């Protein structure tokens, strides 16, 4: 009825795009190419090993990075100055009718928060877990209180610690692994689970 | 402006394309795949960005980017029963239960589409092939290919057993027991000492119960 | 109409789980279930032997039952959470109170206070079964839970338990 | 001789991944195995022999030193002296004093 208007004129549509594709990969070899990134982003032809060789990301992403600094400031405070990116991606798209954010979007905006001197900052843990934190937050500085919590309870798993301190299980794991890295906690790994204890080896 | 001429060309071709074929992509699953599968041949991604034209005019962005939020939330509401593992079936069943008067518009393929984009948020989500469906992991765990293989073996009965691990995978006893240990430490398996033959390790992620999901709606 | 929880139908639920984060979870689920099974069957008093055989700790169809040691464990959890009292010198028969006496005596106080009856006397019977109450939560509350209630209310500073007409009484402050 | 505070410390039976901590751990383990061989007197055995021995297995507490981890403390216990492997097929050892 009107699907055959699609299936065909769709097959043709691709040719039209393909031209912008084919003759833009040749454009790789030699605002400079800023307009080229805006040219690329609109298509959806990513080109990291040329794009991020010269011209980093997009100015749209930039306009967006400052958006989020305002958006997240208080929610961050409420959550102890740190959120995983996936909690952030929810916080942001849920508070919107339409024109939402792709995971790449939010990620790319986040990627330049630093060069932009805005108060938030994207970190990546060695687990590969991406996170956002306020200018004033350092996990390194939180490690004392983690050790204090473990000692008041004898020892504890990631889950237990998360419940007591009111933080997510993910972020508690990182916090305790870090305190271990720094020699404040040792580990007791059993069937009972992976418990953290004060590092009595580095005392006594 | 050597390239920008052909840029505005494309804008107006697509907009027309949209105007008479809007709700089709939104109305039948089979048609979505077509449009999508051709894009990856070209070397374009309609879902890459909200500043993409494809998303701006077709609305494939706000459909999928939204599907991700919903997928995140279902997994969290459920993560306490099941450990961070859900079948693609139950995920589907739940995303629909929470979509409302539009409780059909999403397919299994749509879900998998969305998780693939979620992977860019960093370690978090993962898709695991089993028998004839997929398991979705929503909390981090490590590479152990040994962990995948057991998941795949578990899938046929909802549980697994050392004797069964050794015979099917031709593995050493310590190696089976070690992966079992991981399943317990992560909350993905619970032990059962009243099972015929020897201890069974059952995964709540499998195991059909079709009920409730409230109290944990608070993320 | 009380429903059984998903755990009840899951074989493992019936084994003390060795992983400690799972066990916390297992036991919060057992506690929630005992309390709500009693609340439904209107029982306030059972024995260890008496319980051991209920369909509470024995899914006959699933062919699993919660061992005695493990139940002694959940009973002890309830006891310290405030819901269970042992009432026999040697740990064998017990009082089971689906809501805590503290919350009880509080609701009861609220009802007394927003009644215009703040300085006066009540028989035990009147509070649980009276015309005045009927529409409160404590109507039909078994005598023992009612005592603990007023006994908690006494221990604070809000009630004294008396002796009234020809019976068991309580003055509210 | 008399059991050291570590032997009552659960994390002592998991190899610590922190290098400072592992040293102190690894050391304390050497100090104990060389110390224990006075009570039982015997000075030699195999991998499996130690697995059910009280020096590696605390029952009143819980957990034991994983077989894999036994091979680490042994290597150090050989490259300290006080050990040799008596076969080239990798199993069974000679722990001195």
């Amino acid at each position: 009825k009107n699907i055959s208007e699609a299936f065909e004129d769709l097959s043709k549509l691709m040719i039209k795009a393909k031209e912008m594709v084919e003759l833009s990969k040749s454009i790789a070899n030699k605002d400079e190419t800023i307009r080229f990134k805006s040219y690329l982003l609109s298509m959806g032809i990513a080109n990291p090993v040329t794009r991020e060789t010269y011209g980093s990301g997009t100015q749209y992403h930039m306009q967006l990075a400052k958006q989020l600094a305002g958006i997240l400031q208080v929610p961050l405070e409420e959550r102890g100055g740190i959120m995983s990116l996936t909690e952030v991606y929810c916080l942001v798209n849920r508070a919107r009718g339409m024109e939402l954010l792709s995971p790449e979007d939010l990620v790319n905006a986040c990627k330049m928060l630093e060069a932009l001197k805005l108060p938030l900052r994207l970190r990546v843990f060695d687990s590969g877990v991406m996170v956002i934190e306020l200018q004033s937050h350092k996990e390194e500085e939180m490690v004392a209180s983690a050790l204090e919590t473990v000692s008041e309870k004898g020892s504890l798993t990631s889950e237990e610690f998360a419940k007591l301190v009111g933080m997510s299980v993910l972020l508690a794991k990182e916090r305790l692994l870090l305190a271990e890295k720094m020699g404040h906690l040792c580990r007791d790994d059993s069937v009972e689970g992976l418990r953290f204890y004060p590092n009595l080896f580095m005392t006594q | 402006a050597q390239m920008s001429k052909q840029l505005d060309m494309f804008k107006t071709n697509l907009e027309e394309f949209a105007s008479k074929h809007k709700q089709e992509i939104r109305k039948n699953p089979e048609f979505r795949v077509q449009f999508q599968d051709m894009c990856a041949t070209i070397g374009v991604d309609p879902l890459a960005s909200g500043k993409g034209f494809w998303s701006e005019m077709l609305g494939v962005g706000d459909f999928y980017y939204e599907l991700g939020v919903q997928i995140i939330e279902v997994c969290l509401a459920l993560k306490h029963r099941n450990g961070g593992l859900i079948t693609l079936e139950e995920l589907h069943q739940q995303v629909l239960k929470g979509r409302g008067k539009f409780a059909q518009d999403v397919s299994q393929d749509d879900l998998i589409r969305a998780i693939k984009k979620l992977k860019a948020l960093g370690t978090g989500f993962g898709i695991i092939p089993v028998g004839g469906t997929y398991l979705i992991q929503s909390v981090p765990a490590e590479l152990n290919m040994d962990h995948t293989v057991v998941l795949q073996l578990a899938e046929k009965n909802g549980y697994v057993t050392v004797s069964e691990i050794k015979a099917s995978l031709k593995w050493e006893t310590e190696r089976a027991r070690q992966v079992l240990e991981h399943l317990l430490k992560e909350g993905l398996a619970w032990l059962d000492l009243q099972a015929p033959g020897e201890a069974h390790y059952w995964l709540p992620a499998l195991f059909t119960d079709l009920y409730s999901q409230e109290i944990t709606a608070e993320e | 109409s009380f429903e059984w929880p998903w755990q009840y139908r899951f074989p493992p639920f019936f084994t003390l789980q060795p992983n400690v984060d799972t066990r916390q979870k297992q036991l919060a689920a057992w506690c929630s279930l005992v309390l709500s099974f009693c609340r439904l069957h209107k029982q306030s008093s059972m024995t260890v032997m008496e319980a051991q055989e209920s369909p509470l700790f024995n899914n006959v169809k699933l062919q699993r039952k919660l061992p005695v040691e493990s139940i002694q464990i959940v009973l002890e959890e309830l006891r310290k959470k405030g819901n269970l009292e042992w009432l026999d010198k040697s740990k064998s028969s017990f009082l089971i109170m689906w809501r805590r006496p503290e919350e009880w005596g509080k609701l009861i106080y609220q009802w007394v206070s927003r009644s215009g009856q703040n300085n006066s006397v009540f028989t035990l019977y009147e509070l649980t079964n009276g015309e005045d109450t009927e529409d409160e939560e404590f109507h039909g509350l078994d005598e023992a839970t009612l005592l603990r209630a007023l006994q908690a209310l006494q221990q604070e500073h809000k009630a004294e338990i008396i002796t009234v007409s020809d019976g068991r009484g309580v003055k509210f402050f």
